[PDB]
């Protein structure tokens, strides 16, 4: 270890800490919503507090910290996210004890602020890690060694989610009042709807891990051996602006896909919603950095390598239109209730003569699977009178939806193979964004160019892309569920070809536009260099 | 905060008759309880600790049990570092030993005063 390797190890530990904190905040939020008795809008506000804290300071921290003691500011940020992790768990310590307390047959209050600001403090915590850290790495490393270091950092950052889901599953089974009550008196199970796990333990572990990872930065040297004018010079660079729009489109497609991969798998292939995926992603990230380092690519070479990986990723993505299994046959949604005549649409379908009594509820969704392979909406709509036996509408029934044929279970196995290959190719070009966006801009603007881009990716691709992906997804919903308060609820079944066409088409053209921007940017750097 | 632990003392327990009224005060000494929720529990004869009432840090939000709802009134005074429980229109089923509870770090309970209520 000759100075820079110590910084590389400490920044690796900070990468583990920040990804661990993200996974912990995502996983413990159900227990937080149950314990603090807060609504969905408030808990969404607490979730978005990290974005609110991060985005408003990332550009200014990246600009002003590039001239200061960069490892000292990274250690200050790790200390800050540690204090936020402790402050998130501090509501538990001084609130007191937690207190908690249809066959359908055919008939013939202010404590969340300590979470909120704490999560907001975590938003200020992760802020100096990517721009100042990566500028410190690639300013002082050997010529070509920085891509290998970033690939190693992104590979070892995957230890963080492993610890996160492991400790979340470990501390969810524990009661929230562990160490305070006699556990024999606790009657409820983790399967109970009133169960609250030890969510505070997650934040205490993450906070003290961030405080431990803050320690080695204060022992590192500064060197191993205007805002508006600089922001104008950044935003008038055409290569930079085209690269930021390009990677915004690509990462927007990534996030909008990965948010609803499991919903698409559930609706298209019928399977229920990272055991092998995480080593594949880590090996792909390290191998992409190693390819960049060993082949000694220049700026144009790194651009062609990233372009080729994303061309190959879309080339594998375009097979998704050919492995589409057939639509579900659900009585009363795609056909009539008797299954003899297809319907014109799914909006207010008429009832059939097999269940003309109908002392049921059409809004209630309890799917049942018949012997003919046709799922029904409810057993009460299915004509079943005893429990299910003597079902009237089966005449030309187990609980749950019908499992589909093995013919598209084979297509599902093809689909998860193409997902594995696609995630390998997408992780193969992860380093190239930072390498290109360093080499494009001026050398004293490396951090700010890494800051503002990190603002554009997390805002317009991190926040907005799941919103508009979900907006285009929800227009394919067939059976809508009415909420208890009558507000915007959730969807239960989707028109599978329509939902698939919208999802894969939106991802596909959002990748095609990025490929066009690749070709223009390759021509632009070939003309300029 | 050069202190050891929070000691809670209750006062105002006494005999009441019919649907009368009473006021139980809980004073805290030790760590500052200014950030913490302070609760009121009861102990019936032959029964475990029933939860009665709660107050927030600054008195913004009050949680009450469904056993006594609208008859009881919890309150806080952080300048003198005290909580109060006003009890009105009492029943003989309210005859219990009333404890005060705080959790500044560690769960801390009071000694409890007899709030025996006559029947008539």
């Amino acid at each position: 270890c000759n100075g820079l390797k110590m910084f590389l190890a400490a920044l690796s530990l900070s990468f583990i800490a920040k990804t661990l904190g993200a996974i912990i905040m995502k996983s413990s939020i159900i227990h937080i919503e149950r314990r603090f008795e807060i609504s969905s809008s408030l808990v969404g506000f607490i979730d978005g507090s990290f974005e609110i804290g991060n985005l408003l300071v990332i550009v200014f921290v990246s600009y002003f910290g590039s001239k200061l003691h960069r490892p000292k500011l990274i250690g200050i940020g790790c200390f800050i996210m540690g204090i936020g992790g402790v402050l998130t768990a501090l509501p538990h310590f001084f609130m007191g004890y937690y207190r908690y307390s249809t066959l359908s047959t055919c008939l013939i209050s202010y404590m969340w602020i300590y979470v909120f600001m704490g999560n907001m403090l975590r938003g200020i915590g992760e802020t100096p890690i990517v721009p100042l850290g990566l500028s410190y790495i690639d300013d002082f490393a050997k010529e070509g060694h920085s891509s290998l270091y970033l690939g190693i950092l992104n590979a070892i950052a995957m230890i963080g989610p492993i610890i996160g889901f492991t400790l979340g599953s470990l501390f969810s089974k524990m009661y929230v009042d562990i160490g305070y009550v006699d556990l024999s008196t606790i009657r409820i199970t983790p399967t109970d709807s009133r169960w609250v796990g030890a969510w505070w333990l997650n934040f205490l572990v993450s906070g003290l891990f961030s405080i431990i990872s803050s320690i080695p930065f204060f022992f590192l040297p500064q060197t191993p051996n205007g805002f508006f004018q600089s922001f104008k010079s950044i935003l008038t660079n055409p290569l930079y602006v085209m690269f930021v729009l390009l990677t915004l489109l690509q990462v927007s497609s990534y996030i909008g896909a990965f948010t609803y991969v499991f919903k698409y798998v559930e609706q298209q292939y019928g399977q229920p919603s990272g055991v092998i995926t995480i080593p594949i992603f880590a090996s792909g990230m390290f191998l992409g950095g190693y390819i960049i380092k060993k082949f000694k690519l220049n700026t144009v070479g790194i651009a062609k390598f990233s372009c080729f990986t994303a061309v190959m990723s879309l080339s594998f993505y375009l097979l998704y239109f050919f492995i589409l299994c057939e639509n579900k046959s659900v009585a009363g949604l795609t056909m009539t209730y008797d299954g003899n005549n297809p319907v014109t649409s799914h909006r207010d379908v008429p009832l059939s003569y097999c269940n003309s009594d109908c002392n049921c509820d059409e809004s209630q969704w309890e799917p049942v699977c018949g012997n003919n392979g046709i799922t029904y909406i409810s057993p009460c709509l299915a004509g079943c009178k005893s429990s299910f036996y003597n079902c009237s509408c089966l005449e030309v029934a187990h609980l749950g939806e019908c499992p589909r044929d093995d013919a598209c279970t084979r297509k599902f196995y093809f689909f998860v193979a193409i997902q594995v290959l696609n995630l390998f190719f997408s992780a193969l070009g992860g380093t190239s964004h930072v390498m290109l966006i360093v080499k494009i801009v001026q050398p004293e603007l490396k951090s700010l160019a890494l800051g503002f881009h990190s603002m554009v990716i997390r805002a317009l691709g991190g926040i907005l892309a799941p919103i508009y992906f979900g907006a285009l997804i929800d227009t394919t919903c067939i059976k809508w569920s009415t909420n208890n308060c009558g507000t915007r609820g959730s969807c239960r079944t989707y028109n599978s070809t329509s939902f698939s066409r919208v999802y894969l088409g939106l991802s596909s053209m959002l990748r095609v536009s990025s490929l066009v921007l690749y070709i223009i940017l390759i021509y632009a750097m070939k003309k300029k260099y | 905060g050069s202190s050891s632990q929070v000691q809670l003392v209750e006062s105002g327990g006494g005999l009441v008759q019919a649907g009368g009224s009473l006021r139980l005060s809980c004073a805290a000494s030790g760590f500052p309880v200014n950030l913490s929720y302070m609760h009121w529990y009861r102990q019936a004869p032959g029964k475990e600790r029933e939860w009665v009432a709660a107050i927030s840090s600054w008195g913004w939000h009050t949680e009450y049990a469904d056993s006594v709802k609208g008859r009881f009134t919890i309150s806080r005074d952080n300048a003198k570092n005290t909580v109060y429980l006003q009890m009105n229109s009492l029943k003989p089923e309210d005859t219990a030993v009333y404890y005060c509870h705080v959790r500044v770090g560690r769960s801390y309970f009071g000694q409890g005063t007899q709030v025996s209520v006559s029947a008539g």
